[PDB]
């Protein structure tokens, strides 16, 4: 009974992560921050077609997936930092072609690989580097001319929700894999829950809402 | 929160002269102050924001100049249209705190009221009651006064008065006083007089009518 | 053509709830915060909250914290204010500003157990054919309506120069008010003159032509 019930969850990891992969590959959605979000899409789709099914070379991929997620979660907090502390535009200095090479390197290193090497370290820095970001993003957020927006006639409040949607996607992966790295099968089941949150929070938070609704023929809010 | 006083409270100035109103806050706002204008029966139109930056479409005769904790709206060469209640506002921090709002009026030349009394419309009498209206129009200064007389005798029971704010063009004051009666109440008397005493004259201006001969 | 439209009049019983809307059109909705300000009758203003349509950041005043809840609609380009468990002291004019730059029309909310009743409009005309001036002043008396407010014009907006409309005065739970208009004696009895009353709280628009008099007197 409960087994067949968990079969619907699988489709969520083969559909919720597909509508994302094909989304990035619209012109407006093609960005570096979204180029690592699609990296986590593959790490989630592979764990949904290779790990979830058989679990409900097989363990080799189970590691490659998870040890690449929390690894890229670190890549994000460091990339977005080089964009806020940046002088020019709210935009990382990582080029499109240099984003692909650091994406390919995330997999190889994640493959040659431990809860301190592939969990602690990448989460330790990922939390502090991002903590530095959310703090600076507040100092700058309201260093803005107060007159701006009420007497009209660059980092702003809109770009401040881009770190909210990224702050929760990074804040959920931790509470879903922390008790696990800290019944043992149930907490290893809580880990698989982060597979249905990515396409969920990417609705009522970012632009993806409009992306997802397009990929599905003018769903409802048209 | 953040108190913001605003002196003066009342102010009578004459056309051509420069009125100046000051607005001080308790905290130190970063010139994040605004000046706006409420006119009787309208929605507040904004004149200035950011301490000195006139809003687009506002006469260049409005001049905001302040810094830190104390600011002030100045209007060189006062125009007739510049009559109302001016408020200041700070938007430096929450919660946004408005000022008390200074009220500005224009001193005119003394003018006697154009009094006129109207008997209960034939339409209302048939309805049920009878309202006797009387208008004391276009007079300065604002302080006016009326007393109702009926059949020589006089009373002030059930009277509903109301004054306007300074007129746009005429820059004057008008009042309306209506004593409301029943059909029966109004039918029981004949003489209905409306006497208005004003600074303009020592002889009270008087209007009246008789329910009968009409 | 910048403007924020509002209801103008909203009646609601005590303990109830109202949802005031503000339809902006004349600029890009998601470029400006919209603020809601409360101004009680003949009193100053008090900031209620400030919702930014673009993002969603809503900042309330501690006072209206658990009272009002702002909400925007990026599509309809209209912003609402949810006001809950209304009380007798909630009655006032609720403004929808485009960030203290362009103030909205204003909605006259009134919390009361009282029922709505449109005004009666009676014409006032010269008494005993007293032609004692180059100009004659008539008027119309809009009596007994609830709640506030009512629009009083003359000749459908045509006549303006020389008209006075007096602020409503509560008399026995019902509002009364008058309007007086002056014209050249060489015009009125000759050319039609009418006063138009409008009471939104009831969707009541009224016109009132002024026949000279009974003659006849």
């Amino acid at each position: 009974g409960m087994g067949i019930v968990m079969s619907l969850i699988v489709l969520a990891i083969v559909f919720g992560n597909v509508l994302v992969i094909t989304a990035i590959a619209f012109e407006r959605l093609q960005t570096v921050t979204n180029y690592f979000i699609t990296s986590l899409a593959c790490a989630d789709l592979v764990m949904g077609l290779a790990v979830v099914p058989f679990g409900a070379f097989w363990t080799s991929i189970d590691v490659l997936c998870v040890t690449a997620s929390i690894e890229t979660l670190c890549v994000i907090a460091v990339d977005r930092y080089f964009a806020i502390t940046s002088p020019f535009k709210y935009q990382s200095l990582l080029t499109k072609n240099k984003a692909r090479v650091i994406i390919l390197m995330v997999w190889i290193v994640s493959g040659l690989t431990s809860s301190i090497v592939s969990f602690y370290v990448p989460l330790v820095i990922m939390v502090f580097v991002y903590s530095r970001v959310f703090q600076e993003a507040k100092r700058q957020l309201q260093k803005i001319d107060k007159s701006e927006g009420r007497f009209h006639v660059k980092f702003c409040l809109k770009e401040h929700k881009a770190l909210k949607t990224l702050g929760i996607i990074m804040g959920t992966f931790t509470l879903c894999w922390l008790p696990f790295f800290i019944v043992y099968i149930l907490l290893n089941w809580i880990g698989y829950v982060n597979s249905g949150f990515n396409p969920l929070i990417y609705c009522r938070s970012p632009d993806f809402r409009i992306a997802f609704q397009e990929l599905l023929c003018l769903r409802r809010s048209s | 929160d953040i108190k913001m006083t605003q002196s003066p409270s009342s102010m009578y100035a004459s056309l051509g002269e420069r009125v100046t109103i000051t607005c001080k806050a308790s905290q130190d706002i970063n010139s994040y102050l605004s000046w706006f204008q409420q006119k009787p029966g309208k929605s507040p139109k904004t004149l200035i924001y950011r301490a000195n930056r006139l809003v687009d479409g506002v006469p260049s005769r409005f001049i905001g100049t302040g810094s830190g904790q104390d600011y002030s709206l100045t209007i060189s060469s006062l125009d007739y249209a510049d009559m109302g209640i001016y408020y200041c506002l700070q938007y430096d921090e929450f919660p946004y705190t408005f000022g008390g709002g200074t009220k500005l009026e224009i001193k005119r030349a003394d003018a006697a009221p154009t009094v006129s009394i109207f008997p209960p419309s034939s339409e209302q009498l048939t309805s049920g009651g009878a309202s006797v209206v009387c208008f004391l129009n276009n007079f300065y200064p604002k302080d006016i006064n009326v007393k109702w007389k009926i059949d020589g005798s006089e009373r002030q029971n059930g009277v509903l008065n109301s004054w306007t704010d300074q007129d746009s063009k005429d820059s004057t004051y008008s009042m309306s006083s209506t004593l409301t009666l029943t059909k029966d109440e109004y039918e029981r008397h004949n003489s209905y007089t409306c006497e208005a005493t004003h600074k303009t004259s020592t002889s009270p201006i008087v209007k009246s009518f008789n329910r009968n001969e009409c | 053509e910048v403007q924020l439209q509002q209801s103008g009049a909203e009646l609601a019983r005590p303990g109830a709830s109202v949802k005031l809307s503000c339809k902006a059109s004349g600029y890009i909705f998601t470029d400006y915060y919209i603020n809601w300000v409360r101004q009680r009758t003949g009193q100053g203003f008090e900031w209620i909250g400030e919702i930014y349509p673009g993002s969603g950041n809503i900042d309330y005043n501690e006072r209206f914290k658990d009272k009002a809840t702002l909400t925007a609609d990026k599509s309809s380009s209209t912003a609402y204010m949810q006001l809950s468990s209304l009380t007798s002291e909630d009655s006032a004019v609720y403004f929808c500003v485009r960030g203290f730059g362009y103030w909205g029309q204003g909605t006259t909310l009134t919390v009361s157990s009282a029922k709505t009743t449109p005004p009666s409009v009676y014409p006032l005309a010269p008494g005993s054919a007293a032609q004692t001036n180059s100009a004659v002043t008539l008027g119309c008396l809009v009596k007994g309506y609830f709640p506030e407010p009512v629009t009083v014009t003359w000749n459908s907006g045509s006549l303006s120069s020389g008209v006075h409309t007096f602020p409503a005065v509560l008399q026995s739970d019902l509002y009364t008010l008058s309007s007086s208009v002056t014209v050249p004696s060489s015009t009125w009895p000759s050319e039609t003159v009418t006063c138009n009353v409008a009471h939104p709280a009831s969707s009541t628009k009224v016109d009132k032509k002024i026949v000279p008099r009974d003659c006849g007197c």
